[PDB]
């Protein structure tokens, strides 16, 4: 009846070395505890996180749990390194539950040294469709999927590292004038179809446009290098870190080096040959990349 | 199987006094900007450049 986060982590980590696929079988009430305890930490922490280095920043995982375990293996297990993840933990991959449960377990254990932001797949209307709901029903029940939804509805939306790096899953918003706009978003909340919170989780850069244009996704917008340049100038910042689009090297610069896309799922879905990346920011704000080959 | 977690110190600064220090970010020089890892590669990682990386990924 008393839940043991250390024990859960131990069990989630026992499959290091095992063939990519071995399930970990937490109990239902263990997963319920991770959801409700991590949800309360999210609510108690700001929606716009202000973080200081050293930290390692990671993009999309999409249920590729054995690639998450590799990231930790090379990047260092918490709390040997500090981490910021940029969203899209679940869907498409085969082990969404292990992936999100390890992340929540580390949030509970190291709440002010391990951070996960909301991606557009941490949203019931998306992850009902793209695989997470199926995995939750197959292994547990519908009720457990709703418990994750209540947890995801409280995730933070963006972070700022040492006042200089602005990080979010998707990108900018034509409605983003002041950071105070983000702080005023109330939780729990779903992601709306339009507006600031939508854009932060859905928008994409487009190297060839000027200003704001349509997004082929059918949601939010695309924005050109001029938008990134002006944002950073106006907001006195130096780098946007975002995820949300697969990139062949796992990282990819934009607008000279004013924006970087990070994507952390190698061989994404099996139909791309991309690597995955993690950006490391050290104590003195020196940045480099750790890259994972597809295994 | 065990971490050194008796001295974890928070990096959450929202409440806290503006760090008296300030600095601009910098990327490492291109020849040291990237470390690549993998089954084929050594555990501690190979330190490559952007163009060197694309060769290793896509020979
Ligand atoms: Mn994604
Ligand atoms: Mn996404």
């Amino acid at each position: 009846q008393p839940v043991d986060v250390d024990n859960i982590i131990d069990r989630l980590l026992e499959v290091r070395g095992s063939k990519p696929g071995q399930q970990v079988d937490l109990e239902e009430n263990e997963i319920r505890y991770l959801c409700s305890k991590a949800r309360s930490i999210f609510i108690k922490q700001p929606i716009l996180l202000e973080l200081e280095a050293p930290i390692k920043i990671c993009g999309d995982i999409h249920g590729q749990y054995y690639d998450l375990l590799r990231l930790f293996e090379y990047g260092g297990f918490p709390p040997e390194s500090n981490y910021l993840f940029l969203g899209d933990y679940v869907d498409r991959g085969k082990q969404s539950l292990e992936t999100i449960c390890l992340l929540l377990a580390y949030k509970i254990k190291y709440p002010e040294n391990f951070f996960i932001l909301r991606g557009n797949h941490e949203c019931a209307s998306i992850n009902r469709i793209y695989g997470f709901y199926d995995e939750c029903k197959r292994r547990y029940n519908i009720k457990l999927w709703k418990t994750f939804t209540d947890c995801f509805n409280c995730l933070p939306i963006a972070a700022i590292i040492d006042e200089k790096i602005f990080c979010m899953h998707g990108g900018l918003s034509p409605d983003l004038n002041s950071m105070e706009q983000i702080r005023r978003v109330m939780r729990p909340t779903d992601i709306p179809d339009v507006g600031l919170l939508c854009d932060l989780l859905w928008s994409d850069p487009d190297k060839d446009i000027v200003g704001w244009s349509e997004n082929d996704r059918g949601v939010s917008f695309t924005f050109g290098p001029d938008v990134v340049n002006r944002f950073l100038q106006k907001q006195d910042m130096e780098l946007i870190c975002r995820a949300h689009q697969v990139v062949e090297d796992g990282y990819e610069f934009f607008s000279k080096r004013q924006l970087v896309t990070l994507f952390s799922a190698p061989n994404y879905c099996g139909e791309f040959d991309n690597a995955g990346a993690m950006m490391s920011v050290d104590e003195s704000l020196l940045c480099s990349f750790q890259i994972l080959k597809p295994a | 199987i065990s971490v050194q977690d008796s001295n974890v110190q928070s990096i959450l600064r929202n409440g806290k006094p503006k760090k008296a220090r300030i600095s601009s970010i910098k990327f490492l020089d291109d020849s040291q900007l990237i470390k690549v890892y993998g089954d084929d590669l050594p555990n501690q990682g190979l330190q490559v450049s952007p163009t060197q990386l694309k060769k290793i990924l896509k020979p």
